[PDB]
């Protein structure tokens, strides 16, 4: 838990980083790559959800990168 | 990866968008509803980790700054209705970071759009009312006038093109003639006709300029340090002859001449820092030796009145949080505004919000926002002893007292947010750190009534001796003592007692030399007479006491006379290389002809100079006789130009019957005002 919390912002980066559509397969293998892992823990998008300082905390990584 | 968002960062842009979109803008709804606040703190944490390498990376920090100031404009509907202070001291600290970083052959173009971005920000500015701390800003950034290259210059043209906009024409007639006095420079086309034509008209639609005149010094007086004024002021109206006329007919006044104290003050300020022209500054005032009766200086701060409506110490969290908007600067204060977003705590629900939505500074800075262990305090006062041991006897005042502040964390149980703030505020400077030292320590320890008796009688006695005992420290043990005042002042509050001496008594450790020596050496006599009236009534009172019951004490009076002495009074003393610089001025003038009346001009400026870094603490008397140095240095500018210039009909005549005017304003004089004269 204590560094799932920390993979879960990452992995939450990692799919608005890889959510784009420009290369067809890569963007085809990533956004499979995110709907598994949203529902791989099964509370993955209630969490994300309900952290807003995680959130924006991620938000924040993201505009900096 | 980290490519496409350092170069390629123009089609993600849009594909983030797009994302943030995906939930109906769910995304930049909720950062509004936030106020964001976070997000921009969180930005600023993110440029703070920048500076490693100036070129490089600093193309991408540049690319990283101008998306941020995109997304930041993209959006302006309700921006300035939740934060623009902060935002404000952001732009502000980049652009002195920016002008004090940059170099030759650099790449300033970045910098340079980011300004144009700034720009076009405050021209489009749809709440086009705009605050004091823009114009302030504004008048800051229009500084940096020498060292511009001819770009820069044009760039700053485009910036002043928001001057002749003749919309709210107050901030206008407020410091238009500020910005026209900033142009004290000589080499250019002064660039600001319109500024010129505008300060013009300010100053004929109302036909008075002279006491209108020092009212516009009183409102350039509240800007920064660097002003460049008063050496034009100066020859604007010494010039003028009823300025001294008009002074002596309202002579009659008792308060309101510090005028010159206030001028020293600015120029005590920026000494360690660059640009020393503030010697040459403060010496164009040659319309002096009248301004008297001023025994010492004042108070300032005048927002204390406010500040006392509520009872309780509710004035001091108001204090506090003045300090806290005071933190403003750069690293380790960024914590302290994060321990400022952490004072929401209980006390923030119950009483902070009584009375904080009527003053003026409540009006911008607390709208943003919206019970711990227990211990005991025997161990500290048996660590006491170490306490006193790291007291004094050792230079590196901030290190010295830094172990003060380490025992003064230990939390006295009585009030939570005093101690949960000075537990959080670990980074501020050794000013903010002495302060909350005496106020907490003050008031946490008159709170204490069992080990105040035994620790706060005895310990505060020994660190006294320890730091008299002929190991001192440099002029930090005076802002030490300085608790002494809220001893005074705030600290009676408690015990209610109809005798202050009776307070201070209950407070103080009742010494009798190890704070009149401290007075002695400090050469500050407020507080070395008011101990020495306070100790011979206490020495009364131990006299009568003793016949009741039926050094040394009666040597004080040999230490008193030495501190009238030291006062410099008629009544007070009494009642109760300047050869070389003479040799050296006759030497430049005996010459007519002589082309080293610059050279004696400035050796009379590096003399001054050296008189105004040897006079500290401006507060004694005895400024006639540089006052007097002044009026002849404005003498010998005179006679070089009557050495040369002596041709068409009797100037000299008419320099004679200024000197007279000057004698007859002289008239109001004594031996010390006129025998150097």
């Amino acid at each position: 838990y204590k560094v799932l919390i920390p993979h879960l912002v990452i992995r939450s980066h990692f799919d608005e980083v890889k959510s784009i559509a420009n290369q067809i397969q890569e963007d085809w293998k990533s956004l499979l790559t995110d709907c598994f892992p949203k529902i791989l823990v099964n509370i993955l998008p209630y969490f994300a959800y309900e952290g807003t300082r995680d959130s924006g905390m991620a938000q924040q990584r993201e505009t900096a990168t | 990866l980290k490519s496409i968002l350092e170069i390629l960062s123009k089609s993600p842009d849009s594909y983030q968008k797009i994302l943030l979109a995906i939930c109906e803008q769910a995304a930049e709804t909720n950062n509004v509803y936030k106020k964001h606040r976070i997000l921009k703190i969180y930005h600023l944490f993110v440029s703070l980790l920048l500076k490693d390498i100036k070129s490089g990376l600093g193309g991408a920090w540049a690319f990283v700054l101008r998306d941020v100031i995109y997304t930041l404009i993209h959006y302006i509907n309700q921006r300035p209705s939740c934060i623009m202070d902060v935002s404000l001291r952001s732009f502000s600290l980049c652009c002195d970071l920016l002008s004090q970083v940059c170099q030759t052959a650099v790449t300033y173009c970045k910098d340079a759009l980011e300004n144009h971005l700034h720009v076009i920000v405050g021209t489009l500015i749809p709440l086009v009312y705009e605050q004091v701390e823009v114009q302030k800003q504004v008048l800051d950034l229009l500084k940096y006038l020498v060292i511009d290259n001819k770009d820069n210059e044009n760039l700053y043209i485009t910036i002043k093109l928001l001057d002749p906009f003749p919309d709210h024409v107050v901030f206008k007639d407020l410091r238009i003639t500020q910005q026209k006095i900033k142009y004290s420079r000589g080499p250019f086309s002064l660039l600001e006709e319109i500024n010129h034509f505008l300060s013009v008209s300010v100053y004929d639609a109302l036909p008075l300029t002279r006491l209108e005149g020092l009212k516009d010094l009183r409102r350039q007086l509240e800007l920064h340090k660097d002003q460049m004024v008063d050496i034009m002021r100066a020859s604007q109206d010494n010039p003028q002859d009823g300025i001294m006329v008009k002074l002596v007919v309202n002579l009659l006044q008792l308060s309101k001449m510090a005028i010159n104290h206030t001028g020293e003050k600015e120029v005590l300020e920026a000494v360690g820092s660059c640009l020393g022209e503030v010697g040459p500054i403060d010496f164009s005032t040659i319309a002096i030796q009248h301004s008297k009766d001023a025994s010492y200086t004042k108070a300032l701060k005048l927002f204390e009145d406010k500040e006392l409506q509520w009872t309780f110490i509710m004035l001091t969290y108001l204090n506090n949080t003045l300090v806290e908007d005071c933190v403003k600067v750069r690293s380790a204060a960024v914590t302290c505004l994060k321990n400022i977003l952490a004072t929401k705590t209980g006390h923030s629900f119950w009483e902070i919000y009584k009375m904080t939505t009527d003053p003026m500074l409540a009006y911008l800075q607390p709208f943003r926002t919206s019970p711990l262990s227990e211990n005991h305090d025997i161990w500290i006062k048996t660590l006491t002893c170490a306490f006193l041991d790291s007291g004094g006897t050792k230079c590196e005042i901030l290190q010295l007292l830094k172990p003060m502040c380490e025992v003064k964390t230990d939390f006295c149980q009585t009030v939570l947010p005093y101690l949960i703030h000075d537990i959080l505020l670990q980074d501020t400077n050794e000013s903010w750190r002495n302060l909350l030292s005496t106020h907490v320590q003050g008031f946490f320890t008159s709170c204490l009534r069992h080990f105040s008796q035994t620790s706060r009688s005895t310990t505060p006695a020994n660190l006294d001796s320890e730091s008299e005992h002929f190991f001192r420290c440099c002029l930090d043990k005076k802002s030490q003592r300085t608790m002494l005042a809220v001893v005074d002042y705030m600290r009676r509050q408690k015990r209610p007692s109809s005798g202050t001496i009776f307070n201070d008594a209950f407070w103080l450790d009742l010494n009798y030399l190890e704070v009149a020596k401290v007075a002695q050496s400090c050469a500050a006599h407020f507080t070395a007479l008011l101990y020495a009236e306070i100790y011979a009534d206490k020495k009364s009172m131990d006299d009568q006491e003793k016949r009741s019951l039926a050094e040394t004490g009666i040597s004080l009076q040999d230490l008193l006379l030495e501190i009238y002495r030291s006062i410099g009074e008629p009544d007070s003393l009494y009642g109760c290389s300047y050869h070389e610089s003479l040799y050296n001025a006759l030497q430049s003038l005996r010459d007519r002809e002589f082309s080293t009346f610059y050279e004696s001009l400035k050796y009379a400026r590096v003399k001054e100079v050296e008189e105004m870094c040897k006079r500290s603490l401006e507060s004694v008397y005895s400024l006639y006789p540089t006052l007097s140095r002044l009026q002849a240095i404005g003498e010998l500018e005179s006679i070089g130009e009557l050495f040369s210039r002596s041709v068409t009909h009797r100037q000299l005549s008419e320099v004679y019957i200024k000197w007279q005017k000057h004698s007859q304003l002289l008239k109001d004089s004594d031996f010390s005002f006129q025998e150097p004269i």
